[PDB]
């Protein structure tokens, strides 16, 4: 693996075979393992794509890693899924692992589908970030976000360096899914890709004013 | 980070009276508060540990109590020496202070 | 059980100083010590403290990195070297001990005399 | 890419505590943490975003060999790799591979020769 | 405090064994152990009793950050911290921070100058 | 964490930022992680206080540690507890963990109480010391003792450096507990704080002579 | 004893990969591996066969102390033992215990004396 | 533990207290932990001896280790055993652990016996080698081989350094076992020690030609 | 988006050389680079490549250890020092970039000019 | 290790025709194949990523497809410029090449 | 299969000595070796031994740290340097080998001659 | 730590007789005992491994046996050469010895 080092607020990747007497490393406290969000990059972060970013396969052990720090989350994800018969789709979250502690938004989801045997991985090979742990696999009833990892030194300078939704699956993207946000058991919404959390909080509240089964609208990074 | 809240900053009284103080903060503490006293230019002394356990040399006229965020103090009877400055002392996480409290007559 | 403030001084800004507080009449190695500020015109705040034997140390944030706690349990003497000075550094600084045994504690027992350290 | 870095870390620094360390007189759930913010000095954070997307490959491959689930020793191992690069078991103070500063030694040596 | 130190350790020294190491031709339960006694030379054991009661705080806090259950790497990590204090990546043999004894080098140097 | 080092039979704590060229460290065999008893200090070590030294709380992961050596035990403790309904009070001792191997005395206990949800911790934040492992939590049907940990170097010098009781709980110290040692199902004793193991071994044997439901007496470190 | 060494290892070398590292666009089962063969140059492999049968004893005893199941830190620990043998905290560059090559230093020193 | 190092194609064990400035160690990639077969040595490698190489005992924790590389296997072993009552004989293979990936031959076996309580160890104290892990204990329904471990450095030089059978137990070697290879439920063979895998593959195929319950024959390393 | 082949040369066997390939008109640090061979009289093969910032590097097996990839994202310039030469080393060697962003990729976009490096 | 297999090595044709190429290898790949072209002494260009995603500047006359081990290419209509050399490019594990393919008329 | 006791000597107390025991007629590197004491007037005890190749070594407690086992599998020669001497050190000291193969064993096969090493 | 126990320290006999020895210790051993012999000033020899497996050159007149802590030896017939000193040899954990055993006539 590489390694990057802060120095005068400019980063420097230290190629392995290369030698730098100039470096300094006085403690592990200077070292950090940091987990990053895929929200600072401007990717799609909606429930549909979140289905599309993943797949299944078996014959693969589970693989887990630990991180110290990260970045606050705009959005998050959680699942509780079975098959058509009503049989589970996923593994069980072991001990220790916990929901990602920070979530300005939560795209919690339920439903079922075929769920072919395997585990919920990422297309591009990203990670699945939990309370101070990340991995390549989903576990039921748990918060997380998609992300990556960094590895750093810091110098001895003086800097020190909520919401819930609901949905239902529909067959898990077999070229095919209808998504439906839930307000109650007699209310749902045809979900639509380009619509925000905030848009649909407004939607919740305005129908929550207006007496409450399915409806429609009948018709860009957030740091701005 | 956490910040005490003495309440009020000073009192006016007269000897023999019964007097109460309240002290608050931002976050909850598990009865791990302490009290102190000093005078205008004198080194302080301990009074109570945990806001319920008085100390040797302390007159029993005093009475501390409280829990969580809100914490208290009561004096049964006053004295001239007891007209000094008193203080609330967090020692939970950031062993800090707030302003303090004072006594008068007029 | 007697405590000794030693080195009150007016030192120009950016200066530096080593206070020492001595003790007597108890098992000094078997207790903690600290340094605590009274800025005149206002109240109190905790700065820094030590283990029973010089292993662990603790500082407040405002002066972290500036100051250097220090002790001599052979002499049963406390010390505090201090780096560059500022205005808020103008204040009394006491030496005290905790009520708990084996230096694992807070909620001080007693105090010393205090040294109105100052700048100009 | 975002320049902004509204970030966090864990409250496991040094002097930040009185006695709140006690297990169940402590949160353990949401009050063990630390926040923070920065802004993209010198394209730095977008640089490391690029860096991490580049890291993922060699990461998973370096990972894949073992059978172990919950890895914790990688960071040590990286540090030891650093030192073995620095310190394989033999040093050449002149051969610019060992990274020592003996140059000023000649100061005392010339002080002795002028004795 | 007790001065007395009726203590024990584990039989994992070096040369203490013939072939009894074999797994089930060995106890594994109560006969893998070692005992011992001392007496309080120089207030030493009461000193470390104080030390441990002081340790507990920073111990649990240094612990609390992770999620891992059964810690085993702390002691290594302490040793590496020691060495990084000793060896950050650069040395100043004169600057009394690197802790080398080159002083006697001048012996051979003056032996050469008198050549 | 600090670190203490033997040198000429006087200990020296090495403050972290401080530098000592004089030190020497030739192996891990010089290093040891030692677990200490709270019996060398003269604290109360009786069954009542052993209840009072503990409490419960949830929302806390379990936390475990390993030690090499320790000190022989005068007293020890073990538990097998449920609730009023007859539902368990504690977690289950996992694999690997085992009773503390040395116990001159064992204060084994049973019974029930409210047992509010959480885990059996220590008031002052001590540890719970098992076979070469310690932690902050109790597990059922297991021997241990309360203690702390040390971390040491040793030099290369040439020094190399039973009983069972029974009891029953009563509601677990809700300002309230009656304790009762057991001799058999038709014999018990109002337990009393200041009475020793040995006193009650004498008691066992003398009633064991005298035909055997509840009785009383009708009326200081051990290294001496 | 066999001289022949029809052996294997794991495909966890460095530059052997394009993007096949991706978890489930990769085998993880039988295609993560490496093979190889050698022949008994200098009695070498029978030598190490002897070596391993001799190793087993001290291995199991060094193992037996802990309670841990799945050991992974032994090899690090061996390396740190090596370095502590090399580096205990103090060095004697002359005392042939520290293993440095400063001899050629005298080259520049005599270059300075002839100044 | 010792350590051996390659140098000019001659090995050198580095005694611990001995010092070698000549050594060099630039990375962990130079280090390897290698697991060896007991087939290069010419020992017996037949199913009977494979029973005789083992025993049982309890009061022993399980003990596991990880290796990087090894040697291709001629033969391997797997088990699925219960007791006379039809109760299991062994522990369960946990997660992660897997069959040894390479096996030119597999001596898979079933059956029952007394199976006294304990775990399947090795007489001479060998190991039990699984997918990148070894240990001292057997787990059910898993491939492995018997072996040992090495620990090495390599220099930076430029060198880089199937079949299934079936059987049945008979009482597990209580001075006593009949072994029987299986072709089908109405075919078996009195197994005999000195007969090879290949011999019995020929046997399988020739009877598989000849219409298919028990039969006999009625009458040296492999690198050659 | 313009690429620059610089240093084609005939160098005797066992020789050594540093090629440099420059670039322009894009975010060079935000892309990968590589070196690729066309042996005349036959086809293609991949040699070696780099991360976006010089951390990670990659080589083919045939020349592993011989050659030394190198980059200057300050100049946005590519480099390749090269050790002892042979016959198969007689070939063109291009500099190119990948289609993916942040240098995490393959399946090159464009090419340069190529330098028929040779021996005698 | 893995070795592509262009099939065939060259073609003869005439403009406007529709033409197909097949490319194979030893082991399966997950549609992570790419195509290229160059001329006798010209620097190549990208054509397709993943054997299905054409690129800017590419004429839509081309058509790539395939899966696993076998992979393909088709040209709807020919051009003189399209009579150059084309190549199959693994990038799965060993980002290698094979021979290549060529066009003619006679 | 012939074994050689070499260096019997009377050396004053506090002295030091290197015994060497040679061998022949077998695969010395493929066996263990040891040193064993006969104090005259009484019986036996095991001292120390070695691996097959010099990696592992073993000592008894009574002389631990004093003595230094040593071997030369190139010469197939055994050695034992020895530090400060005492009275009980007055005894015979044989060189022997184990019955098991690859030096992983005990329960010796044969013996040599023995050297009544002594002090005065 | 462990200490053998030869029993008895010497014998008196006469040729052709059948003779037995017992050897004991503190803790149990798994038939990992061995026997030896030597003469007044002669280098010893191995006799038995594991207290049941005799060796080449050993006369079958001898017979070793035992288990756990107690261990044994028997000689069918005596000889003049067999009147030498014999020894019990632990090799379990502390590969030690005890006194030894001896033969006589009177
Ligand atoms: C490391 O060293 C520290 C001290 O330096 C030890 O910790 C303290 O030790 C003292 C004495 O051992 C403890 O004092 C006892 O505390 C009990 C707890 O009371 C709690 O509950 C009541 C009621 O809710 C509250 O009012 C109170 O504030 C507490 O929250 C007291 O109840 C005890 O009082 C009884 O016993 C004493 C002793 O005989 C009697 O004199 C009293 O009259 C009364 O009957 C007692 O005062 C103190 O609680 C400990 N606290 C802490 C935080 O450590 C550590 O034990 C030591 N380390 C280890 C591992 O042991
Ligand atoms: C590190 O950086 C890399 C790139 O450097 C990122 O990875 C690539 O990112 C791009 C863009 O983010 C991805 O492009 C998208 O790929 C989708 C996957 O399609 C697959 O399935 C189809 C059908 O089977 C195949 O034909 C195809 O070849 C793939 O196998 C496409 O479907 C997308 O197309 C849609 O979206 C785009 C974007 O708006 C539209 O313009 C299109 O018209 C279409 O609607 C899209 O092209 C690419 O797949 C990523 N691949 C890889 C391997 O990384 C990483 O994301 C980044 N790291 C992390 C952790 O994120
Ligand atoms: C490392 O190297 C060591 C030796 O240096 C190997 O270990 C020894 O190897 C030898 C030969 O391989 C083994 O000898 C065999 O032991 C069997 C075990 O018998 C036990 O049970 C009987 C009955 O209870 C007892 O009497 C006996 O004392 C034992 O307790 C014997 O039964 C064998 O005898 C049969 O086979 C031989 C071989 O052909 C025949 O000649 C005999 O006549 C008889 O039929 C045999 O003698 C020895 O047991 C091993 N012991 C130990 C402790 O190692 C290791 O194998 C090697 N390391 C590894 C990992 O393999
Ligand atoms: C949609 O919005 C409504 C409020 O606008 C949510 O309902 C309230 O949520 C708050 C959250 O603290 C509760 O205190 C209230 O009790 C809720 N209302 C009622 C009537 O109970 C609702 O949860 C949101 N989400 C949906 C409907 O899915
Ligand atoms: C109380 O003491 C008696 C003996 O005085 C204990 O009973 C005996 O315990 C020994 C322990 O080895 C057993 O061998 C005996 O068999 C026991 N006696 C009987 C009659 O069985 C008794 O266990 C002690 N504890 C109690 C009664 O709780
Ligand atoms: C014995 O050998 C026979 C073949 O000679 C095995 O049976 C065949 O095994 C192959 C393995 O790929 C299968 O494809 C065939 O279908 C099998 N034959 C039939 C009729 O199904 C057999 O498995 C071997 N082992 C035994 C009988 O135990
Ligand atoms: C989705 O469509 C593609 C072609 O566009 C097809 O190959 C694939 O099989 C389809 N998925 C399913 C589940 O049929
Ligand atoms: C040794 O001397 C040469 C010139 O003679 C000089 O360039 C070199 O830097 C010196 N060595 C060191 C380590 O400075
Ligand atoms: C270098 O010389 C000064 C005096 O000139 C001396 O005090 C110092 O100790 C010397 N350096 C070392 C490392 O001894
Ligand atoms: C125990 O008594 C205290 C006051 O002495 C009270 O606050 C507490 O609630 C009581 N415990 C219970 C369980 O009621
Ligand atoms: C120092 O000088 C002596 C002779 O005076 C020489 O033998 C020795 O090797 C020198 N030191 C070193 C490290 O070479
Ligand atoms: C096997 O035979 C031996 C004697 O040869 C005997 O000691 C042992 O008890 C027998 N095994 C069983 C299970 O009886």
């Amino acid at each position: 693996i590489p390694l990057g080092v802060v120095h005068n607020n400019t980063l420097q990747v230290s190629d392995i075979d290369k030698l730098v007497c100039r470096d300094k490393l006085s403690s592990t406290s200077q070292l950090k393992s940091v987990g990053l969000n895929l929200e600072g990059n401007g990717v799609a972060t909606d429930v549909p794509t979140a289905t599309k970013r993943w797949g299944f396969r078996a014959g693969v052990p589970p693989k887990v890693v630990n991180y110290e720090a990260g970045e606050w989350a705009e959005n998050c994800y959680n699942l509780d899924i079975k098959k058509a018969d009503g049989s589970e789709c996923l593994p069980e979250a072991p001990e220790g692992v916990r929901g990602f502690p920070r979530c300005r938004y939560v795209h919690k989801v339920s439903g079922t589908g075929p769920c072919p045997e395997g585990y919920a991985f990422h297309k591009e090979g990203a990670f699945f970030l939990y309370d101070r742990l990340a991995s390549t696999i989903i576990y039921r009833s748990t918060t997380f976000s998609e992300g990556v990892v960094a590895f750093l030194i810091l110098p001895e300078t003086k800097k020190d360096f909520t919401v819930t939704l609901n949905y239902v699956a529909d067959n898990f993207g077999t070229n095919m899914t209808n998504f439906l946000f839930q307000v109650d058991h007699l209310t749902y919404v045809q979900l639509e890709p380009r619509f925000t959390p905030q848009f649909l909080v407004q939607l919740n509240e305005t129908i929550y004013t207006n007496g409450r089964l399915i409806w429609k609208v009948n018709p860009w990074a957030f740091w701005e | 980070d956490i910040v005490l809240t003495q309440s009020p900053s000073t009192l006016s009284a007269s000897v023999g009276d019964r007097v109460t103080i309240t002290c608050r903060a931002s976050q909850s503490i598990s009865s791990w508060l302490a009290w102190y006293q000093q005078k205008p230019g004198e080194a302080p002394k301990l009074l109570i540990s945990d806001a319920s356990s008085l100390e040797s040399g302390v007159p029993s006229r005093f009475s501390g109590s409280g829990s969580g965020t809100e914490f208290t103090l009561t004096i049964s009877s006053l004295q001239p020496d007891d007209f000094a400055t008193y203080y609330c002392q967090q020692y939970y996480s950031s062993p800090t202070f707030g302003g303090g409290t004072k006594v008068e007559i007029k | 059980v007697q405590l000794v403030q030693s080195g009150v001084t007016l030192v120009q800004p950016g200066g530096s100083l080593r206070v020492s507080c001595a003790a007597s009449g108890f098992t000094f190695s078997s207790y903690a010590m600290s340094w605590v500020r009274q800025a005149p015109g206002k109240g109190l705040e905790w700065v820094s403290a030590i283990s029973g034997l010089g292993g662990s140390t603790y500082y407040a944030d405002s002066v972290k990195g500036r100051f250097t706690i220090s002790r001599d349990n052979s002499k049963n003497t406390l010390y505090l070297q201090m780096n560059s000075l500022r205005a808020e550094d103008t204040a009394v600084y006491y030496c005290a001990k905790d009520h708990r045994v084996w230096a694992a504690g807070y909620h001080f027992d007693y105090w010393g005399q205090g040294a109105l350290v100052t700048v100009s | 890419c975002n320049p902004n870095l509204h970030y966090w870390t864990t409250q496991d620094e040094g002097a930040a505590i009185g006695l709140a360390w006690i297990p169940y007189f402590g949160p353990a759930a949401e009050g063990i943490y630390t926040e923070g913010i920065m802004h993209n000095q010198n394209g730095l954070i977008c640089g490391l975003r690029q860096l991490a997307n580049e890291t993922t490959q060699a990461l998973q491959l370096f990972l894949r060999a073992t059978t172990e689930l919950r890895t914790f020793s990688i960071l040590n191992r990286k540090a030891i790799d650093f030192l073995l690069q620095r310190w394989g078991g033999t040093c050449h103070i002149l051969g610019p591979d060992c990274c020592i500063e003996p140059h000023d030694w000649t100061k005392n040596i010339t002080d002795k020769i002028d004795q």
